């Protein structure tokens, strides 16, 4: 499996 | 679960039949995907295809997703400050056709696939606008 994200994704619209 | 937050936030707005996190640099495989959806079984030589030296002949011959076959419409996946490329999926059997937008971080791609009568241009903000987050984000 991949490397964990960064950070949450940016604020939903 | 990680990546899956960011397939739903594609998703939240009501617009996408499927997103998907893909990588593509230090290997090419599906991240995350919608379940049940044709980005789930991207594989890594349709993955070569969107990504590789090879920029003219997916023009003559499409090219598929998840052995959907699709034809390009734009590729600017290599165009810096823009990396997206629009795509459509072929009807077959009478079915709608659906716009695709794939947007290109340092090493992951980001799909999104439109429901029926969703328009591009706003798919394409839309993987344009995570893609550049990713990429500002190292990734
Ligand atoms: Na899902």
């Amino acid at each position: 499996g991949p490397p964990p994200p960064p950070g949450p994704p940016p604020p939903p619209g | 679960a990680g990546w899956q937050s960011y397939v739903d936030n594609l998703m939240c707005d009501g617009c996408c039949q499927e997103a998907a996190i893909v990588g593509y640099c230090d290997a090419k495989y599906v991240w995350a995907a919608t379940a049940g959806g044709v980005f789930q079984s991207i594989t890594p030589v349709e993955i070569d295809m969107i990504v590789g030296k090879d920029r003219e002949g997916f023009f003559t011959n499409g090219l598929t997703l998840g052995a959907k076959k699709c034809s390009v419409i734009r590729d600017s996946l290599y165009v810096d400050g823009d990396c997206t490329m629009d795509i459509r999926t072929k009807s077959q059997g009478g079915e709608p056709t659906y716009n695709v937008a794939v947007g290109r971080a340092g090493r992951v791609l980001v799909f999104v696939m439109g429901k029926e009568g969703v328009h591009g241009g706003g798919l394409n903000k839309k993987a344009y606008s995570m893609a550049k987050y990713l990429r500002d984000s190292g990734f």
